[PDB]
């Protein structure tokens, strides 16, 4: 989500995907492993924050018949203090979790990219904006070999090396 | 081959450590605002006191006759509830209320006070049943003849059980000193109450008050808790509302104050006067005085947690 | 081509999760330590009570004659302030103080008590004006003849307004029983006060005390709050300091205690006895008892937030 | 701030910059985009932490006439507890924010470096300490073409490839 | 050449923001559960009151004769401790206890009360020494002849020191009114206590109570604190337990309640009734009411901090 | 700890290490700098969290003689509130610290790898799973030259370039 200047609004298939254009047409298919990793991490955050405290608090005030003014002002004082504390905790918690979520997704995207880069070793070259310029024309089944991590790192090597 | 991330046209704005208003793919709420305007009592033993005040269940005015030995997991107080029929007040009332809310109900037991040489059937026009009645669990101790004297009397009761007993007596403050001498005879009247943790003694303060429920006299309601195998002693001589039966706590419960309707269709553990908070979120913004097992109250009305990635559209 | 980051010769040390003393480029403070030794009251309606105690504004000793109907957004108590001229004390004084601090001022209204058959102009050498005077809002109720009796009197006042009224009466504790029989006549004296939320009655306790302000007798000051359309009843017969006027709360304000000077040049919302905390930082290390809209007090004197990068010099 | 063994104390122009030495002299000019990104992030942190709570707390003690001892010790007890809580919150907050700030700056530096690396594809080679060894002599205007992200990824390609 | 990280066969599971049960190389505990079942008092001045109640050290029943002028840095209360020998109770007892716990000991000083025309050597079968004795620091004020009158007496004491003095007096509540007229003579008896911060006066409430320690009469124990250069005045006339000596706070200390044994071999600053918490961890799960310099109590029994990397085995 | 598919349970020498197989046998020796960096960071966390508060709290309740019920319920109410606050703080603190610890170790591993990659410039090529395929046979002393960061970036260059 950095130098990948924008997202693909048509990729309703998953979080991350491959979109290729070689000679045998067009391609756009999502990747399952990285998407599932991010989904499981965010799911972990959600399941951890959604929580029911088994701690029970009883009444201490009285809404119908106001208690003595001194003890009432001490009670109100304490309740307002605890309210301040929990407001702060909620604010900071939400902000921090959001930061780590965004940076988490960016990290997963970077991992996907780096792995695909290392999968093809000198068979293709880097361009600038998250694409890989192929120097040997790779058909659709070869792209699918790149996707499911089966593309060979040498059986197309010198052919693309001389180019 | 190229590789990228997904996006949407209409994102959701959240806040982070760095920015305020970052657009993300999906987000969820962390502050519950939805309320159920009913007292969700499904699966719980509920006692709706209605016009009966909580403390009244210990003394027994008419409106509490059907609550003298209740048993509950959830006790609901109502604004129309009245603790007294004859005008009076409870000393340390809120403490006794907080005791009775988590008591799980009460269990009466006769204290066995027999009187020799006085009358014992006082009544008034306010505490009304068939005709002029009185507090059910109490006995208005007077003098025999319209206008006699009160013999210096001494009674005592030992708690023969394993839990602390609840002892409640009264002090009559008559409309005048002539009426006090009419009911209990002239001379100073002293009410002494003693035990192992208790000193005290009291005496009356006759005089005119505001006409509440028709009468101008008042009744002080005092109470203590007898420990097991501990005895309580009353040395009195007039202006005395004697206890007939003592109270024992049943178990454990929770007391709430509310003005909404009971409902056995929904389940809930967090209650306030406006209804029930049925939620799994960690925070809430409905009532800071909510009781039970609740999310923590916060001042903010909304705090959005990001469940998706950064939304960068074309 | 090479590419790097910037640095400085003299960095700023901060603490992180990992290390303690990391040198960074720039840092800022998060704990305010600077104080303004004045009560910044710019734009606020301030009432500096000075030698007048807060509670005195309800009774009206001489030093409070210019504060019987004040109106404020900020109320300042002073250490030299005195609540009484004749030696006495207030029951539940701190609660009434906390009530009056956020009242926004007071508004008196005559209660309309007329007396038939007694005297009503008591005075003493301590409460001094032209000569021997008394509390402005109070009336010392005595007996007609040096040495007579006190007729069992009964007065009452109904709150005819929409806010709770403040009712304050007194009980005289004379230097001796002979002086009490001199002022109010012999026999027991009973002071009964009743309403819808109130029982009570009182009587005096004569005897010698320490000579404060020249006198040895004391005066108990009691108070209650009448609800709208509720009546208050006083059944008394001696040793009575009757209320002339009742008090009504004006609105909302804030009360502080301080010994520094008022200043209408600076604006402030956080006050303590040493001055005003003018800051935007989230924390402070000046006074844990500061009141108003303050940063949260912390024990640490300094907590440096990094505003720059890691400083790695040559 | 990792393997870039030290910072340039003379770069009073910005946070990150380019310093080159080719044949037409020397060069040291700051980069605006990355510096402005880090500055805006730190600024966001500052504007979020500097905050005035609209919550007003009234007096509960009494400095001139001490209140009853029992309620006074309960009040002091509560106030000390809340003081402990806010001290902890302040400490942890400051430490965490500092960590994320330092790692944030390091991340921005890494992004600048990686982008400049991908901008020149095989025209130069990596050395070791955050510099790029040119294998075709690039004049000053070409360095400025690298800076404002306009250097061409192929119009100098085989010339430097044969070297 | 390849490069990797280390691992182990048996890792340690921890929780993170993302997952719950991540296996890491090494982990450490953050919640202390180990307890030392002794009161670690090494290097501290300890006073184990034993059968002597804390408040008793001010009045002086027999079991407190060896504690009338103690000095401590650590004060230990025991469950078998008794504050009284003659059946009685302390008004505002817990406040005085909390005062005495952090006092660092007490220092008595004679108040110098001389009586002319009454007796002053009351005793009872309960407060036993050689024979029938009484509270050491107190004097039972009676009337001269079995059955006479009590002259209206007035005493006073000025605090001539720089710290507040502790003044404690008593009010006798006899078994009957005939016994009260026997000890102090007939007629009303009024006990007035006054100072600069104090009003008050009291009188007795005779009557039968429960037989505790053999007797049925009670004794109310009241107390105030005289400021420096302030005087206290007692205007009494019967049913009076006069103070012989006043108390002065020594310095600073800490009071605990425990049932475990003292130990001068281990050092500790966090105490509870079960022993001592010797730990450096920030949290604890042993006692929420622990006092001293303690880790913060939490509900969780274990919270594992990761000290190693992610454990990925073959 | 990402694409390095597992750890070396026999590396009881340190946290990170080199394991090589050329022609003169086998090799497995730990690296001291990165391991010591991670150890010092975790040590910093431990020394910061282990802390004794000089704040002393006195008794407010009474275990032998129960105080008045109203003030007792206010005290219990406040104590339970503070207990909730500290439980939350402990939970969130531990979880956050664990996250930053794991990601910290992963970061240090990545730094080690990237440095070793940049130390040999075109002398070897990337494979896929955290190894470096040598295209000139490097003896044991040359591997030790890689370890202590003394391997030359050009004195073996064209020899491995032609391969
Ligand atoms: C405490 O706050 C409530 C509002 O939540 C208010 O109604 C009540 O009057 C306050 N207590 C006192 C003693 O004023
Ligand atoms: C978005 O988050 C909500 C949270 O309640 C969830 O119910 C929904 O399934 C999520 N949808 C997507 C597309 O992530
Ligand atoms: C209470 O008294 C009865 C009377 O015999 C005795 O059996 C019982 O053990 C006593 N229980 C306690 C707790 O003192
Ligand atoms: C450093 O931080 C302070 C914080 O008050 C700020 O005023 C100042 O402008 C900053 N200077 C630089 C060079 O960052
Ligand atoms: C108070 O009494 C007056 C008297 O008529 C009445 O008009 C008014 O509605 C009453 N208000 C309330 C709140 O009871
Ligand atoms: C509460 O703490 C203050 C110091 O902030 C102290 O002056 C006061 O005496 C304490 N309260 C009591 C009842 O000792
Ligand atoms: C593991 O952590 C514990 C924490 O107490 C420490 O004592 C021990 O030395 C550590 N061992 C290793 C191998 O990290
Ligand atoms: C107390 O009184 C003595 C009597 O002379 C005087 O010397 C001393 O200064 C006074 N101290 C205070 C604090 O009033
Ligand atoms: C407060 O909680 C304790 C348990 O920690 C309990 O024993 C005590 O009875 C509670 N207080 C009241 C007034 O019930």
């Amino acid at each position: 989500a950095g130098f990948i200047e924008n997202g693909w609004e048509g990729l309703i298939d998953g979080w991350y995907g491959f979109r290729h254009q070689n000679a045998q047409g067009e391609g756009t298919a999502a990747d399952y492993k990285s998407t599932q990793s991010a989904i499981d991490q965010i799911t972990g955050k959600l399941n951890r924050l959604i929580e029911k405290t088994n701690q029970q608090f009883e009444l201490i005030d009285n809404e119908f018949n106001e208690v003595e003014k001194q003890i009432g002002n001490v009670i109100n004082w304490t309740r307002d203090s605890i309210t301040e504390v929990w407001s702060y905790n909620a604010e900071l918690l939400v902000a921090m979790e959001n930061q780590h979520t965004i940076d988490l997704a960016d990290s997963e995207m970077d991992k996907l990219y780096e792995r695909v880069k290392r999968q093809l070793r000198e068979n293709a070259e880097e361009d600038g904006t998250g694409c890989f310029e192929i120097f040997h024309k790779c058909d659709d089944d070869c792209m699918a070999s790149i996707r499911n991590n089966t593309y060979d790192h040498s059986k197309y090597r010198e052919e693309a090396m001389q180019n | 081959i190229c590789l990228g991330h997904h996006a949407v046209s209409n994102g959701t704005k959240v806040n982070t450590l760095t920015e305020r208003g970052v657009e993300v793919v999906n987000a969820t709420e962390t502050v519950e605002r939805t309320n159920i305007p009913r007292i969700c009592s499904k699966g719980k033993r509920t006692v709706d006191l209605g016009q009966c005040g909580l403390l009244g269940t210990i003394t027994g005015p008419p409106q509490c006759d059907q609550f003298l030995e209740f048993s509950a997991d959830l006790i609901i107080e109502r604004r129309e509830g009245s603790d007294v029929c004859y005008p009076g007040k409870f000393v340390n009332e809120e403490a006794l209320r907080q005791i009775l809310r988590e008591s799980g109900g009460i269990d009466k037991e006769a204290m066995g006070f027999t009187y020799s040489g006085i009358r014992t059937n006082g009544a008034t026009s306010s505490c009304r049943r068939s005709g002029s009645s009185f507090y059910a669990e109490m006995k208005w101790l007077l003098s025999n003849t319209d206008n006699a004297a009160f013999p210096q009397m001494t009674k005592s009761y030992k708690n023969t059980r394993k839990s602390p007993a609840l002892i409640v007596w009264g002090i009559h403050h008559s409309v005048s000193t002539a009426e006090q001498t009419k009911l209990y005879g002239s001379g100073n009247k002293l009410v002494t109450v003693g035990s192992s943790n208790y000193q005290q003694s009291f005496v009356p303060s006759p005089g005119a008050r505001t006409q509440v429920n028709g009468q101008s006299g008042r009744i002080d309601f005092h109470w203590l808790m007898l420990n097991p195998n501990d005895t309580v002693t009353f040395s009195f001589n007039g202006a005395f509302i004697a206890p007939d039966r003592a109270s024992f706590l049943r178990g454990k419960s929770m007391g709430i104050q509310s003005g909404v309707q009971v409902d056995a269709n929904c389940e809930g553990d967090c209650y306030h006067s406006g209804g029930t908070i049925i939620s799994n979120l960690p925070f809430q913004n409905i009532d800071s005085r909510a009781v039970g097992k609740c999310p923590r109250y916060v001042k903010q009305r909304s705090l959005l947690l990001a469940t998706g990635m950064k939304n960068v559209p074309e």
